[PDB]
């Protein structure tokens, strides 16, 4: 498994930011490094940085990085469901909450592209799609949608659809819900999904239509009408 | 038949065996019992395994009949690096 620093190969460039002005584990480049580690070492099932220093690297990130960096592991552990699913447990009960949100999405993202007769990701993320904290719910729903993109199965879709009318959920949760419903049922034009998401997008007001995440809801409709 | 279910238990490819297996069992039993029996039949650690049932988690303190199991229900067995309580404790001690 390659190292993000080695991909940057800072060991050879003239590090003109160094000495005194490099001794900080600042958020942004740490998030970049976590994403690089996820992308480059994706699907190889192993890492040297976030396996041995799994908890330790997480401890030096902050805020939305936890929801990102932990989920990064899921890309490394792609399609070895029993591989990642044995590795996310140490974070499924993490003291940290944001990294718990990242882990709960990594569980689903590991199952992306594969279908299991057991549907393990469905089982794990079913009880957290209505979690009180927005981050937990967001991670659960994103992971579950990724784990079942293109499945078109109506149990997951009927578990997902009530979140549209769930105005108590923050808007980005509704956006992710529409995105998940769209990718789970792609191009099918199924009325059960389509009418519900149409009514969901029909009710929003001016201050809601202009907000950052509403733009995804039409896509959730459009994904159901691909081609 | 006779109030017994043939649960389709799915084991990891890491333990090289038949991916889908049949386990004949009852329904009045509890979660601790199901994890223990899956462990002994397939030679796993009962405290290092988490069973997912009928698209849900095991209700460990609750009985099988209450949590929604029936005949022909799939059950994925999942290993753990620590014990199922230690899966909490290990991180719960490191701040």
């Amino acid at each position: 498994p390659k190292v993000p620093d080695d991909i940057y190969k800072t060991h050879l460039e003239n590090n003109r930011f160094g000495g005194s002005g490099s001794q900080v584990d600042s958020a942004r480049m740490n998030l970049a490094s976590s994403f690089v580690n996820g992308f480059v070492n994706a699907a190889f099932g192993q890492d040297k940085l976030l396996t041995d220093d799994g908890n330790k690297w997480l401890y030096k990130n902050k805020d939305h990085g936890m929801l990102s960096a932990a989920a990064s592991l899921g890309m490394i552990l792609l399609w070895d469901v029993d591989g990642g699913l044995t590795q996310i447990d140490k974070y499924l009960y993490s003291s940290e909450d944001y990294i718990k949100s990242g882990a709960l999405l990594a569980c689903g993202i590991v199952n992306s592209g594969v279908r299991n007769e057991c549907d393990p990701a469905l089982a794990l993320l079913s009880d957290y799609v209505l979690h009180n904290s927005n981050t937990m719910r967001l991670g659960s729903i994103f992971g579950l949608g990724l784990a079942y993109a293109g499945s078109n199965r109506e149990d997951v879709l009927t578990l997902l659809l009530p979140v549209m009318g769930d105005s108590k959920s923050s808007m980005e949760v509704a956006g992710v819900t529409a995105l998940a419903c769209g990718m789970i049922a792609v191009g099918s034009c199924n009325g059960d999904v389509t009418s519900t998401i149409l009514q969901t997008i029909m009710e929003k007001s001016e201050t809601e239509l202009k907000d950052t995440y509403a733009r995804w809801l039409p896509l959730g409709l459009g994904l159901n009408h691909l081609g | 038949t006779t109030g017994i279910a043939t649960i389709e238990v799915f084991l990891p490819p890491r333990l090289k065996k038949d991916r889908k297996n049949l386990l004949e069992t009852r329904l009045h039993i509890t979660g601790r019992e199901l994890r223990s029996k899956i462990a002994e039949t397939f030679g796993l650690q009962e405290n290092y395994i988490k069973i997912v049932i009928n698209k849900k988690q095991l209700q460990l303190g609750k009985t099988l009949e209450e949590q929604g199991v029936a005949h022909n229900v799939k059950a994925m067995v999942l290993e753990l690096k620590q014990s199922e309580e230690d899966a909490r404790k290990n991180f719960q001690l490191e701040e």
